[PDB]
């Protein structure tokens, strides 16, 4: 008996078993509907400071494996599931669910009613929630992690996550024949994008490079200046965890590009900055999007997407600037999804793109995107 | 785009009679269509001659045709209906092809009937198997090593090239029929040689083995703007090589990375773009192996199917009412989720916050000289389906809720028997129905998790859980009840244990673990289907049981409720009938206004649609179970009469923990179900039964025996014996004693008592005497030999039945007639599965009037007290499943072997026959030569049968004993060979086509297993045969008919009536 308890903010208590690391976390408390893909899930970002819960019951039916990673790390701060598999079975399996926590020091909780769980946030909200596993989880300490715990609203994310040094990428795509690729030469991708880091997913980069770019990694707080200075085919602004204060340094960078007849392009957050940074608003969303079955459509094409989604804040579509229209909207909640600049070659989309995991609908997102970067180096 | 203009009028082609691989999904489907498009008010016109189809009720479509589903038939309903479009995507195979035929015959030019839904090249370039490998190839798909087979030495030569074994697979087939693995050439040659005859198109395709690679199946929707959906993904749990339908299936994907599943996502897409699949939904199938992830593609089926049916009931996302909308223009943006409450759109992919189990249900034991081992053919006559927060819990529940009488995992072979290591181990290599249980039998007997997997090719990730179970019943069995502690039971609970199982491992009753866990307060909740794992609400009630927190059953205070319990998987003989009635008696009741809650887990049928009650208990039909249910629905009152055996026996004990059973009561019933009961009313009643005697020795019978005179009926697997000798022989190989009702007229008679008075349903009498099941056997209604006067004497004894067993809503009562002498065959107080039949027949419909005299309205109240006798003749008759296991004697007799039927409407009898006769599928011709080979008995009457055929012009032939008698009557047949006589023989001129029509009566066990040969060999060259004379005359009397000459609606029928 390896005990684990999870308590909420409103001090709905989950009483279940510990199957990570001894100890504690606290985050805010999210639901992912996503059926496959919880490794890729996991190793994102975007949830930095995020307890995570999959409503599929049995997590961990594949094991683990370093193709399935999309940082260099768990980001999230917990792991909340139904059942832990007896056993991972694929080919592709290098380590077993459990052990793989335990390695990156995550503490989580199995055999709790996810589904209650999720019942809960989608009617209330998100939560504040706190994770305890260990041999006498203390309940009421756990209720007050919880309530101490200051929350993302109001936090600087992406900057915890951002690379502290730039870098060069690039590496393409996995193929279940070669599995990852080489990285690539140099000369041998025509473009060049330069990618701001706030906390990037790599299936991004890789599905850039694929369409033939060579990247440079930038840092989140990263000037403008000293950005032009490179000379960049394509401005990418990555994803990555919260929302940006109209405050900050990105902003104001992001607003000098678009002075520029440069490309940008940007991804999840990405898409919020551009969108500030052209005079819109951003709104926390009751609980968010997060699963990989997700609606889309093209308003322009009147065609549907379907889409992964993770995102807990969301551009106001009715505060839009005249020079911000509207490509994209989801088709669950109808909230804003995709926009382009009227009179720049910029636009983002709300969604990932790059999927991984999820779907590949939206993919050619990426290609409008070097369209751009071709027309801009025709001139 | 929106709705369709240019199209007003749709024929929806349905399936037919059930058969295996081809059931009530096809019902559900239907209906569902029929509403989808009356919804969209067009106007619906549909062909289906399955009578027991909730698809034909007269209320659901504008022109309901309930006539045999032939290119000609249909020919004159569209000739006279003039329906712009036609929909060939809702019937299964039997709609493909009558599509496709009525395309090649110029029907649709003809009268410009256009093809939605599909499209008749679509189709074929799915459905050929030589076009479908070609477009694979030209999407980079991969499919297994294969050749093109359009006769024997063509597939021959591809055998040589891709080796044993091969996988044998038709054009223009599904459900694996005509195609099976060969091991060797023996075997190649036969199931070539059937698979040839057996495609439309004459075609088969030969693989070479990925048996034991994993096998999966997508559910796909594609909408004209190139929209494109995943509805759900199921993962075998049984290997490539045992056809998805024989299969234990679940739901969704288990052992699939998600960069495998995207893989096999955009595959599935890239399969329906490339046939060209539109407007609908499509089933695309492929083998990974294991051990690479190596992706191959097999099939694809273009129309809804098994598998849709259960992904819809697994998702709760309507399949075919979409597709059905999407074949006339809709998008999948356009429409809305049903059970999301209309709040989002139907353009997203379903996720699931638990697992689905399928279980295909067998019926090997009613067929003893086949081969049993699972193949790639369909066997199996039905499934049940689960839904559990885990593996382990959907697993057992379905399991319980089989109707096989398990109750989980229990033993299949003792412990201690020295051999038991063998026998498992030949039942996990060579799969047959029990596979499941030897499974867990091998870990009870000390085989490792890989040596089982070895041998069976279950993913490990499977087996690791069945195994934990197995150790976790051993451990009950350890500590035996005083361990069941409140913590592990709960824990055991969570696992899925039913009751049953937990008792008779620590060796107490059922209802001693059941008190248990109301001590403890350890009950499950119910969580609700939604599409979205949560992610939105739901307005609509479709719940499964679990062992969590939070319950979101919610029942109501407000109304009245009333229960009605399906009947499980389908069975041969608990058949779509009673779900039929099922269905029913929900639907009159609500209507009523009661709250109407349902309980059934066949994944099949419209009962388990949501839109049929107002609350869905997609549950194991079990005490266990429906306790539960009851326990916090407390409802006013519960059905057990109309689905079939399993809830029938339940009654007693329902009722005994205080449940509020409506209708014939528990008791009632064991007086009709009780043969000691049952006899001593009779007689009360002063009434006639067949002299019988309850043995228990030998000895003793053969004197009993001689007071109740041969032949005799033994009920113990039933059989006939007629002398002495023959007792004994029986007995060996082998206790009720009958007086078996020789050369008599069998009647089946359905009816409704209210206490007040009886209202008789129907008076059926059978073309095939007494001593073939009834039902096996053709019948007619009104009937059509016998007096007006004996029939007053039936429906005499149905009264004082009816009131003196206290019948409260449906009865059936059958009959012998003899020597102008009424006998009782039995009593059912219940519904009958010829209720849907006598429903359509006399437009009334019987199961919802008798729902709501068992909710309280007597029948002079609804206005339903005057026996109805319809003006034109109807005809049922079955369709027989021996053609799936040439090994068995195709012969009819006293057990049931029949898995549907169709109906024939006529001016008269004759007519009715004849379209009964063809909506079965016969081959019979109105011209050739007829082969004659009758028992002693027929020999008399078969000089007339004689006659008539030579009137029709037909040549005859006919054996030694038959040639003499016919030969004294002035007909002089054409002498053929018996086997063993000499050549030619039967089986030569049967094997060259030289008849048309047999007709081949036979007596007695051995004289039975003698003529084996003459009724195989007729089949397996799909001759007409008839293995009774009376249907023999009736097969006479069609000839003078012309099935189709005239065509008539429901509606018309029901019209007609006075
Ligand atoms: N090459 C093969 N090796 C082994 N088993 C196969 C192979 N091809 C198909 N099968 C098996 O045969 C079954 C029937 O094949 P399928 O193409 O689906 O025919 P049907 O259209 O009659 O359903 C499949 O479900 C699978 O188990
Ligand atoms: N005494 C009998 N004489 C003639 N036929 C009989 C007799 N008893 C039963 N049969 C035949 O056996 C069939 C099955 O018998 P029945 O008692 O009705 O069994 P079940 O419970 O399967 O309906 C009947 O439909 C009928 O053809
Ligand atoms: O090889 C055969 C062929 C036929 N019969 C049976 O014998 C009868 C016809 O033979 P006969 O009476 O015309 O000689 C039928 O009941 C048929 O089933 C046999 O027993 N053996
Ligand atoms: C599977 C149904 N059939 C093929 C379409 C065979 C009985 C109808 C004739
Ligand atoms: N009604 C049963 C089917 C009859 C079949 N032709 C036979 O005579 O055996
Ligand atoms: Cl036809
Ligand atoms: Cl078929
Ligand atoms: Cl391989
Ligand atoms: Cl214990
Ligand atoms: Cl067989
Ligand atoms: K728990
Ligand atoms: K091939
Ligand atoms: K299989
Ligand atoms: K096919
Ligand atoms: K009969
Ligand atoms: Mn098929
Ligand atoms: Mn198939
Ligand atoms: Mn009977």
């Amino acid at each position: 008996i390896k005990s684990a308890l999870l308590v909420l903010e409103d001090g709905t208590q989950f009483h279940g078993r510990a199957i990570g690391a001894t100890g504690s976390a606290v985050g805010e408390v999210v639901f992912n509907t996503s059926m496959t893909g919880y490794q890729e899930i996991l190793t994102d970002p975007s949830y930095s400071r995020q307890i995570v819960t999959l409503t599929y019951p049995h997590i961990g039916n594949v094991g683990t494996n370093d193709a399935d990673e999309e940082s260099s790390q768990v980001h999230a701060q917990g792991l909340v599931i139904r059942d832990l598999p007896l056993i991972a079975s694929n080919f592709r399996n290098t380590e077993d669910l459990s052990s793989y926590l335990k390695r990156h020091n995550i503490v989580a909780i199995a055999d709790i009613d996810t589904r209650k769980l999720t019942r809960l946030l989608r009617e209330k909200g998100a939560q504040n929630g706190c994770i305890i596993a260990g041999d006498n989880p203390d309940a009421a300490l756990a209720l007050e992690k919880a309530r101490a715990f200051p929350g993302l609203n109001g936090m600087d994310l992406a900057k915890e996550v951002t690379t502290a040094e730039a870098y060069s990428w690039t590496q393409g795509s996995w193929t279940l024949t070669g599995g990852l690729p080489e990285a690539k030469k140099e000369d041998e991708l025509p473009f060049h994008v330069v990618a701001y880091d706030f906390g990037a997913k790599r299936n991004i980069l890789r599905m850039l490079v694929d369409r033939g770019c060579r990247l440079t990694i930038v840092p989140a707080q990263t000037s403008a200046e000293d950005v032009l200075k490179m000379n960049p085919d394509g401005i990418f602004l990555s994803n990555g965890p919260g929302d940006p204060a109209p405050d900050d340094y990105a902003i104001t960078a992001i607003q000098k590009f678009l002075e520029t007849d440069i490309p940008v392009f940007g991804i999840c957050l990405g898409h919020q900055l551009l969108a500030l940074a052209s005079g819109a608003k951003t709104v926390k969303m009751k609980f968010g999007h997060h699963g990989g079955n997700h609606p889309v459509k093209d308003v322009e094409k009147n065609v549907v997407m379907i889409t992964a989604q993770n995102h807990g804040f969301a551009v106001d579509e009715a505060t839009l600037p005249a020079n911000l229209r509207v490509t994209h909207k989801s088709l669950f909640d109808g909230t804003l999804q995709g926009i382009h600049r009227t009179d720049k070659p910029a636009f983002s989309f709300q969604g990932h793109p790059e999927a991984s995991p999820g779907p590949h609908d939206a993919a050619p997102l990426f290609d409008h995107f070097i369209e751009l970067i071709e027309q801009y180096r025709k001139t | 785009m929106p709705k369709r203009t240019d199209i007003k009028s749709i024929l929806i082609l349905g399936a037919g009679p059930i058969v295996i691989g081809q059931a009530c999904e096809f019902d559900y489907s239907g209906a569902q269509a029929c509403k989808a498009l009356r919804e969209e008010g067009y106007r619906v016109i549909l062909v289906n001659s399955n009578p027991a189809t909730i698809m034909t009720d007269p209320e659901m479509a504008d022109a309901t045709y309930i006539e045999p589903i032939h290119w000609e038939v249909v020919r004159k309903i569209i000739e006279k209906e003039r329906p712009d479009a036609v929909l060939p995507t809702m019937g299964g195979q039997t709609a493909l092809n009558c599509a496709l035929e009525l395309e090649r015959q110029g029907v649709l030019e003809e009268f410009g009937v256009t093809m939605i839904g599909a499209t008749a090249d679509a189709i074929d370039k799915a459905e050929d198997r030589r076009r479908f490998d070609v477009a694979m190839k030209k999407i980079g798909l991969e499919t297994a090593r294969s050749g093109i087979a359009h006769t024997m030495e063509e597939a021959l030569a591809v055998a040589a090239d891709v080796g044993f074994p091969c996988i044998i697979r038709p054009s223009f087939t599904m459900g694996g029929s005509g195609g099976g693995i060969a091991y060797n050439r023996e075997e190649f040659e036969e199931i070539c040689a059937r698979g040839l005859d057996l495609s439309p198109t004459k075609e088969l395709l030969i693989d070479e083995s990925l048996i034991g690679w994993k096998e999966y199946e997508m559910e796909v929707v594609r909408d004209k703007n190139d929209n494109c959906i995943i509805v759900c993904s199921i993962e075998n749990f049984d290997a490539m090589g045992i056809h998805t339908g024989d299969s234990i299936t679940v739901a969704p994907a288990q052992t699939l990375t998600d960069k495998e599943y995207q893989i096999m996502r955009n595959a599935s897409m890239a399969v329906l773009r490339e046939i060209g699949v539109e407007t609908g939904g499509s089933n695309v199938q492929f083998a990974v192996n294991p051990k690479n992830g190596r992706l191959i593609v097999i099939e694809m089926n273009p129309r809804v199917s098994r598998s849709s049916a259960l992904a819809s009931k697994a998702t709760g996302f309507p399949i075919a009412k979409v597709a059905a909308k999407l074949a006339v223009g809709y998008t999948l943006d356009e429409l809305m989720n049903d059970i999301t409450g209309g709040r989002t759109p139907a353009s997203f992919e379903p996720s699931i916050d638990y697992v689905v189990t399928k279980i295909p249900r067998f019926n090997f034991e009613k067929f003893a000289g086949a081969n049993d081992r699972l193949t790639t053919q369909m066997k199996s006559v039905g499934e049940v389906m689960a839904i559990g927060r885990t593996q382990q819990e959907s697993l057992q529940k379905a399991l319980r809720g089989l109707e096989v009488g398990a109750t989980g995992f229990d033993p299949k072979v003792s412990l201690d028997d020295p051999e038991a290591l063998t026998k498992i181990r030949r039942e996990l290599k060579d799969a047959g129905a029990d596979r499941i249980w030897y499974i867990a039998d091998a870990f009870r007997a000390g085989l490792s998790v890989d040596g089982v997997f070895n041998l069976t090719n279950i993913d490990r990730w499977f087996l690791v859980q069945i195994e934990e179970l197995v150790r976790l019943e051993e451990k009950v069995a350890e500590v035996g009840i005083t361990g069941l502690n409140a913590d592990f039971l709960r824990q055991l609970k969570r696992k899925g244990f039913a009751d049953a199982r937990l008792a008779k491992l620590a060796g107490v009753r059922e209802a001693e673990i059941r008190k248990l866990r109301d001590q403890y307060d350890l009950h499950p909740v119910y969580k609700r289907v939604d599409t979205c794992a949560a992610e939105f609400a739901t307005d609509t009630a479709y719940m499964y049981s679990t062992y969590e927190e939070e319950c979101e059953a919610n029942p109501s205070t407000d109304r009245e409720k009333i229960m009605v319990l399906g009947g499980g998987p389908n069975r041969i003989g608990q058949g779509i009938e009673f779900d039929y009635c099922c269905v029913h008696a929900s639907l009159a009741l609500r209507e009523d206004g009661y709250e109407t809650i349902m309980v059934n887990c066949n994944p099949e049928t419209v009962s388990t649609d949501y839109d049929t009650s107002d609350r869905l208990y997609f549950e194991p039909v079990t005490l266990e179970d429906v306790l539960e249910i009851v326990r916090i629905e407390k409802p006013k009152g519960v059905i057990v009469q109309y689905g079939g055996q399993t809830p029938l026996k339940l009654a007693r004990a329902l009722e005994a923990a205080g449940v509020p059973v409506i209708g014939t009561s528990p008791d009632a019933i064991d007086r009709a179900e009780d043969r000691e009961r049952f006899q001593h009313a009779v007689e009360r009643l002063k009434l006639k039964q067949p002299a019988n005697a309850t043995v228990t020795a030998i000895e003793m019978a053969v004197e009993k025996a001689k007071e109740i005179g041969y032949p005799l009926v033994v009920r113990p697997a039933m059989e006939i014996v007629y002398d002495e000798a023959d007792l004994r022989r029986y007995f060996q190989t082998a206790v009720l004693l009958d007086h078996f009702l020789d050369d008599a007229v069998e009647v089946d008679v359905d009816a409704i008592c209210d206490g007040e008075m009886v209202l008789i349903g129907g008076i059926m009498e059978h073309i095939e005497q007494a001593g073939v099941h009834s039902g096996d056997s053709a019948c007619s209604l009104p009937a059509y030999t016998l007096s007006q006067e004996i029939q007053d004497v039936m429906r005499q004894q149905v009264q004082k039945l009816a009131f003196e067993l206290q019948v409260r809503g449906l009865m059936n009562v059958q009959f012998a007639v003899k020597n102008n002498e009424v006998y009782l065959i039995e009593v059912n107080p219940r519904a009958a599965r010829t209720v849907p039949f006598v429903s359509k027949a006399t437009g009334v419909p019987l199961a919802k009037v008798a729902a709501r005299v068992m909710a309280g309205k007597s029948l002079a109240e609804q206005g339903v007290t005057k026996e109805v006798i319809p003006p034109y003749y109807s005809v049922k008759e079955v369709v027989l499943p021996f053609n799936k296991f040439p090994g068995v004697d195709p012969l009819l007799g006293p057990e049931m072997r029949s898995t549907g039927e169709v109906m024939g409407v006529g001016r008269t009898f004759a007519e009715a026959f004849a379209k009964a006769q063809l909506g079965s599928n016969s081959t019979m011709k109105k011209h050739g030569r007829a082969l004659l080979s009758v028992r002693e008995g027929d020999k008399e009457r078969v000089v007339d049968l004689a006659a008539k055929l030579l009137k029709q012009g037909f040549e005859l032939d006919a054996t030694h004993g038959t040639a003499i008698v016919l030969g004294e009557a002035g007909i002089n047949p054409r002498l053929v060979n018996k086997v063993h006589e000499g050549r030619p023989h039967i089986q030569d001129r049967i094997k060259n086509g030289e008849y048309t029509y047999i007709i081949n009566t036979t007596s007695g066990r051995r004289a039975i297993e003698d003529s084996r040969v003459i009724r195989r060999s007729a089949l397996q060259y799909k001759v007409h045969y008839d293995t009774t004379l009376n249907g023999g005359f009736a097969t006479a009397m069609a000839l003078n008919a012309d099935a189709t000459e005239k065509v008539i609606s429901v509606q018309e029928m029901h019209a007609q009536i006075k």
